[PDB]
């Protein structure tokens, strides 16, 4: 590895407003020239014909469980998903046991993801001590570690000024505030409050307790000057909300889970619980707003919230754990989506590359010259299933098990190195 | 071999067959079914649970009784667990109470060489007692068709709204709900119900109104501010008496809460005709399950 | 006219008549015993009570059933005068079930004119538990004899344990017992028993390994650090699946802590098979005692 | 790096009762002929001439401060000061913060450990969770991650069954509990219950104290069947209690702090808080008894109990953390033992190499052929003063600061690799 070619495929390259059939050389993992036909003598060649050429994905919303939770994922599991979606950087979330809201736990996730050596894992630290809600974190060591955003995912923080507490010290560091938007006095049930909830008699979580906070979040970030960016957002409301904000010049950032692009409520009752998440699968009316807020540029990015559980744990709607694991799905996911018409393929990319990497504030998700070599080929029309012979999940949570998807990677690049093949 | 979990799995057709038996019970048909049928109750049950002993047993069935908090669950046997020890027990039919909701259930009860009955899962369903409620309504008027059904109260918790309401749509009747606005789930309507914000125009609207109680043990926080305001908000007063056409409560009830004191027996109340009911409609059940 | 309170007082040849007729009973055999018999369990039970309630029920004898916490312990009336009241209200049969060792039992036993079946008491005895077991290993293998036998988890809380490792002693069976080594009698070997430390060299030596619960509720302090680490270290997982040959476990399985969730019910797992065998087993003890 | 040569030095190995002047050939990091004047192609040669050459030390009492107390030490420090000591080999104990309970903290110890490359750094765990002791570590999990052994050091363990569960679930793993011995209700205080104490009014901790965990551990581990190492012997009394067990056959060991043989508790009058320490510094007869407990084999292995602390933590000893570097002092102190002719070399190097190795159970302090190429050269009549000129400690809290030292370390080699020369 002094020198790699990527020959013959359709480069996207939003950042640079770049796209065309162009051959991209790479020396010592990092980009050296974007061009037709380039030859070099004793290159490496990973012919790219027929497939699309973009920077490596950013997924800013990832659950390794790691540590603690190894059984439902680890950071080589997540890493090999991740790769294997087309992910060359993942964000990972604090949630882990111990939580990451100290700096053991965060060079103990960057020592082993280094170890691993497949994508970039970077971390995240609790807003709170322990997550419990109640005491700021140590944001200035966390930061220092390496940590590049602070959140209590999966953990709304209910009292107001700590909010604001954490939204102050963090932009005085530099670094946003990722914020799990679901007020527990109307969010404690299990599923959405609506017709699934009404019918079975399963306890709900109110819109109101995402749409709540977000607008609690948007002043917050108004007033003290920092950025909020609100994670998976899941209704209409919501997303009216967040571009009232935007529209004022206020740092709020948001992402969209896919799941809540492809599934309503309903889901519950064909996927039982693998259809349980925090914040839940809503109505129509919402699927189709976050649809229209991808389309109008509402939503900047895309982000899975790969929440792996186990199927011990995704049995009862009532006792399951929230999460669905979307890493490996994200793709065909979206590109939906562009198969529909909604988003252009360079839209499609920018949500997750670009797009995410501005949020965290990282100099990735780019084909620039000089920068990372991270790079992602795929084929848009590849059919594919979602099962044992193909998750590299340890858990399986997911309503799209066992279904046929549509675009699939066929190379993940990550500083030069090959680091996933079809 | 099958179970009955939830009403909406009833077609009509068997609902007609199972309403058929019941009535044939009720009129004095004897019948003998060589079975055996452990009742699993993990909540509290005076009705329900003698109402399916008894119909078990004078249709011979063998019964069984277990409470949760002597059962094996105070070890941590789950309650897959439970009814799988159950089938290795050779019972034929298990009817059960939990405090907690049963969904989904299809593949467990698929994978049980059990009929299983639910007698009453967390906020979720009843089917008996919905059975138990149409049948009465359909006794007393002969049909359901067209009729306006008025269920008043704590909506949002009742296994016996959710079990009820589907069975008489089904059959063409008209479901009204009236109660504390913080207890009618925002999404009632998927039960194709009208809403009545006020318990008087909804007296005057229903044919019959059946009073259900406030589920206290199920509720996460306070949805009211007191028992005595809710009986004259929402409560069978002797006011609303003179009004009201006719009514029911599936029980307990509480006196001064749901219902006035002096009018849970009167000549417009059917409550008591539930209470005989359910043996006869309970029969109906184990003969409807047996193969 | 007598009782079963311990596996250390069969002989062999009670041992071989209890089987006999438990292997008919399980066969179809039918009996009548007129008689009656009180269960009285003041520890929660699942199949043990139902089991001896529906092989009483089979066998034609009237079942009483009586939880300690209902019943006039709850007045200070103690364990002797308990089976005195039954004695004076003709009971033929007690089973019982209590939270302590029933030790000594010789003369008690002696004084009543009751036949008394044991339950389990506290960490001593589960008579019919050991014989359940051994029955199932022997309608597996055939014999018992040089079988390699290992017990799994909390020995020294483990009246299962107790029962089972004589009966399986005196045919000729060789037991070993691996868990925490703070849950291993010092003294273990007073069963002739093998310890392993580690339960994969104890898993490659077994035929059959029997998981056992560990008894949190008569645990007097905290034996371990925690359940997943005890899964991981002790527990059925899915990689000791392949290595496993055959196993059991009396019931009720802690999912994930004892055996993996997916484990219960394999074509290895004899555990449903224990389940089935405590009727057939269970009637045949009320019959040995039947005089 | 394939080949090495130690030329000429005097080779003295214990384990094999092996000694002269032999030259020593290593191979990719391990041991591959020990004869007289090896001559090999392209060899890597370091001259011992005129220096005494034996396995690398090994340190089984360790404080490095990592994580959460890196002001006073870290790992790299740490590691610096042990090589320059002559250890290849350290035991962290596991009193960090957050404290050695969970696999994440020892991960992170391997993690840093591997990247700083200096010496072999071996974690061990609690007893207890959070060293609370009240209630046993996992163990289990702790020494599948690479936990050596189980200490609550600095915290004795004050409930009896407590003590004998660790025992029992230790030895069940195969792995000893190293036990800091002193009974709090005896031990509340900041120096000896002596002279010093009487004289000036400082609290105190009783010998007893100390004495009665002894005979309770050699009790248990007698009951047991485990291993039990008691750390920092320092009484008469104490040693006496060891015999006494091992006598019997009871797998006990034990190991003193040089500096309790160099030091009385009237070093508490001429050194102030530098001389506060747990167990305190004794009597005379305390301090000629551990001497004698040396020579006649009682006292198993040197181990510094390394316990560094800021100036600002050494002001008056009645707030002083209690603790002494000793790393870089542990070889000239040892070999004040050889000078005043009461142990021989062989015996000071078997105390600092084989005979701590055989207590963790490591395969170590050894030149046996094919085991790692860890070898410490050392001058047993270099003179040096401990000061900031040659202090690799983050922390300067010992009585011989700024004395002269005689014995020297010249070179460390770790895996073959030159790791430290004066
Ligand atoms: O309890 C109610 O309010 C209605 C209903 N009640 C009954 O079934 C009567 P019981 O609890 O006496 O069996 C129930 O949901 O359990
Ligand atoms: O409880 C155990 O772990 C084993 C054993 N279990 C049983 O007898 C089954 P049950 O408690 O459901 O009757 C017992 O000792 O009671
Ligand atoms: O907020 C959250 C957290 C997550 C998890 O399992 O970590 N799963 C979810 O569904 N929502
Ligand atoms: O027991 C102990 C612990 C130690 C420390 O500072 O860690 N210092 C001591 O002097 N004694
Ligand atoms: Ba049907
Ligand atoms: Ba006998
Ligand atoms: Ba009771
Ligand atoms: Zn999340
Ligand atoms: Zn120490």
């Amino acid at each position: 590895m002094l020198k790699l070619i990527v020959k013959n495929g359709y480069v996207i390259d939003p950042s640079q407003n770049l796209e065309g059939e162009f051959d991209i050389l790479v020396e010592n993992g990092k980009i050296k020239k974007i061009d037709k036909n380039i030859l070099v003598p004793e290159a490496e060649i990973i012919d790219a014909k027929g497939l699309i050429v973009c920077p490596g994905f950013i997924d800013i919303h990832v659950h390794l469980r790691d540590p603690g939770q190894t059984y439902k994922e680890d950071i080589e599991s997540g890493s090999r998903c991740a790769v294997a979606g087309g992910f060359t950087t993942i964000v990972c979330m604090p949630n882990t046991n111990p939580p990451i809201d100290n700096t053991t736990v965060v060079n103990y996730i960057l020592q082993k993801s280094k170890s691993v050596g497949l994508c970039r894992v970077l971390p995240t630290g609790t807003i709170t001590k322990g997550r419990k809600g109640k005491e700021i974190a140590d944001f200035y060591s966390l930061k220092e570690a390496g940590c590049v955003a602070f959140t209590d995912d999966g953990s709304p923080v209910m009292d107001s000024s700590v909010m604001r507490k954490a939204l102050e010290l963090a932009s005085q560091l530099g670094v946003p505030i990722m914020d799990a938007c679901e007020d527990d006095k109307l969010a404690y049930g299990v599923i959405n409050e609506g017709e699934v909830s009404a019918l079975l008699g399963l306890s709900s979580r109110a819109p109101e307790a995402e749409e709540i906070q977000i607008a609690r979040d948007g002043i917050l970030a108004q007033r003290t000057g920092g950025h909020v960016h609100i994670q998976a957002v899941s209704t209409k409301l919501s997303l009216e909300i967040i571009e009232f904000f935007k529209e004022k010049g206020v740092k709020i950032t948001c992402e969209v889970n896919p799941n809540h692009l492809l599934f309503t409520e309903r889901e519950v009752l064909n996927s039982g619980a693998n259809a349980r998440v925090n914040p839940p699968l809503r109505k129509k009316e919402d699927r189709l707003a976050l649809i229209e807020g991808v389309k109008r540029g509402i939503i900047d990015c895309f982000a899975t919230d790969h929440a792996p559980h186990q199927t011990f744990e995704k049995e009862l709607v009532e006792f399951a754990m929230p999460g669905i694991i979307g890493l490996q799905t994200a793709l065909p996911s979206a590109l939906e989506l562009y198969r529909k018409g909604i988003i252009s393929l360079k839209k499609l990319i920018e949500m997750f590359t670009i797009n995410p990497a501005r949020i965290i504030g990282v100099d990735l998700g780019t084909l620039k010259l000089g920068s990372p070599a991270d790079i992602t080929i795929f084929d848009p029309n590849k059919e594919w299933i979602l099962n044992e012979e193909t998750n590299l999940s340890k858990s399986r949570n997911t309503p799209l098990w066992g279904k046929v998807l549509k675009g699939k990677v066929i190379y993940t690049i990550k500083d030069g190195k090959m680091v996933y093949k079809d | 071999m099958r179970s009955l979990i939830s009403s909406l799995d009833l077609t009509r057709e068997e609902v007609e067959e199972i309403l058929k038996y019941a009535k044939e019970f009720k009129e004095g048909k004897e019948e003998t079914i060589k079975a055996s049928a452990v009742l699993f109750f993990s909540e509290p049950s005076t009705r329900t649970r003698l109402s399916f002993e008894k119909a078990a047993r004078e249709l011979g069935i063998e019964t069984y009784l277990v409470s949760g908090s002597e059962s094996s669950t105070v070890k941590g046997e789950s309650f897959f667990d439970t009814l799988k020890t159950f089938e290795g027990l050779g019972f034929d039919y298990v009817v059960f109470r939990v405090p907690f909701v049963f969904f989904p259930y299809k593949e467990i009860v698929k994978s049980l060489n059990l009929r299983l009955v639910n007698a009453g899962d967390g906020t979720h369903q009843h089917p008996s007692q919905g059975l138990i409620d149409f049948f009465t309504i359909k006794e007393h008027f002969g049909e359901v068709k067209d009729l306006r059904v008025l269920y008043v109260g704590d909506i949002k918790h009742s296994r016996v709204f959710r079990s009820g309401a589907p069975l008489l749509n089904m059959f063409g009747a008209k479901i009204g709900v009236c109660g504390p606005k913080t207890l009618i789930p925002r999404d009632v309507e998927v039960f194709k119900v009208d809403v009545f914000d006020d318990v008087d125009k909804g007296i005057d609207w229903a044919d019959v109104v059946i009073w259900l109680r406030l589920q206290k043990e199920r509720q996460k926080e306070n949805y009211i501010p007191s028992e005595s305001s809710y009986f004259k908000q929402f409560g069978l007063t002797k006011e609303r008496f003179e009004k009201v056409k006719l009514y029911m409560h599936p029980g307990p009830v509480n006196r001064n809460v749901d219902i006035d004191h002096e009018l849970v027996y009167t000549e417009k109340s059917l409550i008591q005709e539930q209470v005989k009911n359910g043996i006869p409609v309970r029969k109906a059940i184990y003969k409807f399950l047996w193969t």
